[PDB]
């Protein structure tokens, strides 16, 4: 052990001097796209990579068997696994090629109007359109355009790369690629603080059913709805057609609010013309979700954040990305990248990625390699919960955004917990639904020639959604989502959202919060804070079921919070829908 | 005066703005308990058998619904013979409703017994409550539920719906009125 304690400490002294010129080198680039700047970015990333490589099979000499330390036993089976390296020098290129070719199919990927070939769009202006038009047909050949220009494209790579990941994963002592993703929730360890990846399966499968019948109620309803805006093309007891679902995957129903919004007459909160009034910037913004933070015992934004950071979109000619995205760089060196315009939407992101940074900070003290989230969707669940808190009615109230005065509409939190459910709700199975069906094509539960049988099988008892046209074995509609095409886990959107509400409805237990959970504001709650605080500075030096235990007093995920917080909506759709809820396949 | 006439139930307590000596000359007190000690009085109706639902910190129906007091407080019964109550009347519960047919703003209703309209302190329960507990008093069914609208509209001018229940016990000494009074500085 003394060895590898030492081993490890060398390691991390390097790994974040390494690791911080490899981070400051990509932040140059995406605040500022050019040649010189790229070029920077390719060159520190390579140095990182050598580095990182080097010590990794200087790890192999630590046999884990030797270490009785938790810290030192983590750190080596981090450093030591050897992921893509276990494949043959052929196989290792071959599966790099394949990743490659098929996110760029995906981004370039273009189709054309049927009945006009002059007329064609890139995969930007299909979503715009997707996320928009209420017209039957045009929303249908775009939908069945994306599956056959794309997804037809991507089915015999996607079947190559499956058969691969699934080497690579028994070379890691993997039973398949599926439990190589698994992985991440893996946890060891004395009580009840230990996880078995096969645990995840029956977690996220005990979650499903407990949260469908919630589901079940937003789904008989956005289809009693659908069925007036596009008469005739729905029955009263079956699915909704894949096309009518608001995205260009079903993923997210929030664009379909328009049609299903329960009281047109009533609109929702947005204090985006009060900002504008009271003369918000982007600086505002920040310092104002710096005070939110603040109030509940965490820590100040740095010095070097405040002046690092890109808060406003360059006047100057340079090129950005204006995505959203928290950066932690090391050496205690912080900064947000955000083109932010005066704005609800924007007002909320900003807190969102400050949740980020307070987490990145929070475990900085850590060693580099344990320097992360319990798991891959602890960083998200974080986020999203300040946001939950920031976009209350109490909240803008008390920022001066809501009106004082402003009245307790019940109709408006039924619109707002509808427009919530879509987009929280309605992604739940489909997230489910998405990676049951991975695990199972890489575990082998689901051969090739039952792909797709199995996919819209699935999708109609799952998700409750039907396909406009029947699909052969040719189609691959999976990897026609970018997370699919471009090797990403899904579920962690799934552990996210369920996650996601244990924090928020365990905070506010803490905080004394009383009533509907949505209207929870956890502002001024230091003990909830320090509850959060607590579980935040682990990383994920702990055991991610020990860092769940540390704020949501639970050792297992749980899906009561999220029903509690559309409990409210829950009862509304049923008395509404009647004995008209749930569906036939 | 406040001894004059009937006597108001909790979730309609009156409220009017001295000699401590005098005022048990008119009733027996049976709890005095005071937090943290012009004068501002809130009454109302309150069995003295139930009176552990007057104590600060307890969760009751009382202090949810029907009101809650802001931080002494006097637990006691008299004759007034003003006038005794017949009976006792409590909102149990009370919780917004939204209509099923956004067509009509005045149809059937659906209410999401989520929606919890809290009392909040020092304020009586809102109209659309209040009017539940007003027909509770008088419908003589021993719990009464409805869903009201009573005067108050919503952010377009459409009518705001709750539905409450009222509670109504029958008094063991039927010869006295059971009275809880909030007098604050
Ligand atoms: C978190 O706690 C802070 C205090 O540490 C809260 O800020 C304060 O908000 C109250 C109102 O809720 C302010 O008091 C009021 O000010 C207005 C004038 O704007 C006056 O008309 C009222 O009669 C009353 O005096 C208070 O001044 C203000 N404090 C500061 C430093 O701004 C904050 O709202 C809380 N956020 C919460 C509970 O969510
Ligand atoms: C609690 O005490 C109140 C009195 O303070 C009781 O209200 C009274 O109830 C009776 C019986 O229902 C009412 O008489 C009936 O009136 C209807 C007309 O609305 C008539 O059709 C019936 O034939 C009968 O005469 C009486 O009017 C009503 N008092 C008042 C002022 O309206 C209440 O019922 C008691 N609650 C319980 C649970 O005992
Ligand atoms: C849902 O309705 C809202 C309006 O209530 C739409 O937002 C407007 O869209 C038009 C057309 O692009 C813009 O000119 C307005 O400025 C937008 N208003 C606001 C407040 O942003 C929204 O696009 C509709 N959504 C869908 C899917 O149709
Ligand atoms: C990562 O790769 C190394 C090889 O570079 C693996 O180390 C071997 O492990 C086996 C036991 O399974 C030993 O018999 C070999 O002698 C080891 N070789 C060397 C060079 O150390 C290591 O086990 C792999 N990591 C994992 C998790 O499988
Ligand atoms: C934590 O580890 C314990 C074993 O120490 C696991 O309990 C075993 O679970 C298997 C599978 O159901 C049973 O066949 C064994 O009989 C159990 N053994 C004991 C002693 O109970 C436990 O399931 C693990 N916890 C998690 C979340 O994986
Ligand atoms: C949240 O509410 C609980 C009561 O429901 C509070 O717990 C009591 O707190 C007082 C001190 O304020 C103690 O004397 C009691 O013994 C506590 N009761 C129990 C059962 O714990 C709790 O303090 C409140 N939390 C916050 C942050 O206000
Ligand atoms: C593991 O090593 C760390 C030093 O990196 C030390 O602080 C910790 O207490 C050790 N834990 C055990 C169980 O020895
Ligand atoms: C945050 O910054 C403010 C302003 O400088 C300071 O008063 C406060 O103590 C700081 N809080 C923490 C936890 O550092
Ligand atoms: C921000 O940092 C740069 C670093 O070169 C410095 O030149 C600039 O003056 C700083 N701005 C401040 C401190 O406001
Ligand atoms: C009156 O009581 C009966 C019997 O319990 C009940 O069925 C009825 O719904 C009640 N009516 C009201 C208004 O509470
Ligand atoms: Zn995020």
């Amino acid at each position: 052990e003394e060895k590898a304690r030492e081993f490890l400490d060398k390691f991390n002294s390097e790994a974040e001097n390494w690791s911080h010129e490899s981070a400051l080198a990509s932040w140059d680039y995406n605040t500022n796209i050019n040649d010189k700047n790229a070029q920077k970015m390719n060159e520190a990333d390579s140095k990182w990579s050598a580095f990182y490589k080097e010590h990794s099979k200087l790890a192999q000499g630590f046999p884990l068997q030797e270490i009785q330390n938790s810290t030192i036993k983590l750190q080596l089976q981090i450093l030591q696994q050897n992921g893509s390296s276990v494949l043959t020098a052929e196989k290792s290129k071959r599966l790099s090629t394949i990743l490659t070719t098929m996110s760029t199919i995906y981004s370039t990927g273009k189709v054309c109007n049927p009945n006009n070939p002059q007329q064609c769009f890139t995969l930007s202006g299909l979503e715009d359109i997707m996320e928009k038009s209420k017209d039957y047909h045009q929303r249908l050949w775009i939908w069945e355009g994306w599956r056959s220009e794309v997804g037809k494209q991507l089915r015999p790579l996607y079947e190559e790369y499956v058969a691969l990941k699934n080497e690579m994963a028994r070379g890691n002592n993997y039973k398949d690629y599926g439990d190589y993703w698994r992985g991440d929730y893996e946890t060891e360890g004395g009580d009840g603080y230990n996880y078995s990846r096969n645990h995840l399966i029956e977690d996220v499968d005990r979650i499903f059913l407990e949260i469908k019948p919630l589901y079940e109620q937003l789904h008989a309803y956005v289809r009693a709805k659908l069925m007036n805006a596009y008469p005739s093309r729905i029955s009263p007891t079956g699915c909704l057609p894949a096309h009518l679902l608001g995205d260009m995957w079903g993923r997210f129903w929030t664009n379909l609010y328009n049609l299903t919004v329960p009281f047109e007459k009533k609109q929702n909160i947005d204090v985006t013309d009060t900002m504008k009034k009271q003369s918000w910037d982007a600086e505002k913004i920040f310092k104002e979700a710096e005070k939110f933070y603040l109030s509940v015992g965490l820590h100040n934004m740095t010095p070097e954040f405040w002046n690092n950071s890109m808060l406003t979109e360059p006047s100057d000619g340079r090129q950005v990305v204006c995505h959203p995205t928290a950066w932690d760089l090391g050496k205690n060196d912080f900064r947000i990248k955000m083109c932010t315009k005066v704005t609800m939407d924007d007002f909320l992101t900003a807190h969102h990625e400050m949740g980020h940074i307070q987490y990145d900070m929070a475990y900085a003290k850590q060693p580099y390699l344990l320097r992360n989230g319990a798991n891959e969707g602890f960083h998200e669940a974080v986020g999203e919960i300040m946001s939950l808190s920031a976009a209350t009615p109490k909240h803008l109230k008390d920022l001066g955004l809501l009106a004082q005065n402003y009245p307790e509409d019940y109709e408006t939190e039924i619109n707002f917990l509808l427009k919530q459910a879509l987009n929280i709700v309605g992604t739940l199975p489909f997230t489910y639904m998405l990676e049951k069906w991975r695990w199972m094509v890489f575990e082998g539960k689901i051969p090739k020639e039952q792909w797709m049988e199995k996919w819209w099988e699935m999708k109609r008892e799952i998700v409750g959604v039907v396909e406009p046209l029947p699909h052969d074995e040719t189609y691959c509609d999976p990897a026609s989502l970018f997370h699919v095409a471009n090797d990403y886990s899904f579920i962690r959107y799934f552990t996210r959202t369920i996650l996601e509400f244990q924090f928020q409805e365990a905070l506010c237990q803490i905080a004394n919060h009383t009533g509907p959970l949505h209207k929870c504001d956890i502002s001024n709650s230091t003990e909830a804070g320090k509850q959060l605080k607590n579980m935040l500075e682990l990383g994920k030096s702990k055991p991610w079921t020990f860092a769940l235990e540390q704020i949501a007093r639970t050792k297992e995920m749980d899906a009561k919070p999220l029903l509690n917080y559309f409990k409210p909506l829950f009862s509304w759709l049923k008395e509404l829908n009647g004995n008209s809820v749930g569906w036939s396949a | 005066k406040l001894f004059i006439g009937q006597v108001p139930q909790p979730y309609e307590f009156g409220r009017l703005v001295y000699n401590f000596t005098k005022l048990l000359s008119y009733f027996q007190v049976n709890t005095f308990q005071c937090q943290k000690v012009s004068l501002t009085v809130d009454w109302f109706a309150y069995r003295v058998e139930d009176k552990s639902d007057l104590l600060p910190g307890s969760s009751s129906d009382l202090q949810r619904f029907n009101y809650k007091p802001t931080y002494c407080l006097i637990s006691a019964y008299t004759n007034l013979v003003g006038v005794n109550p017949t009976n006792y009347t409590t909102l149990t519960n009370c919780y917004g409703c939204v209509d099923k047919d956004p067509a009509n703003p005045w149809g059937d209703q659906i209410c999401i017994p989520e929606f919890v309209t809290e009392v909040e302190p020092g304020f009586r329960p809102k109209p659309s409550c209040a009017r539940v507990g007003l027909e509770g008093h008088i419908s003589g069914n021993d719990t009464y539920s409805a869903i009201v609208t009573n005067g108050e509209l919503d952010s377009t001018g459409d009518p705001i719906w709750r539905k409450g229940v009222a509670l109504t016990k029958q008094p063991i000494d039927s010869s006295r009125a059971d009275l809880a009074f909030f007098v604050s500085v």
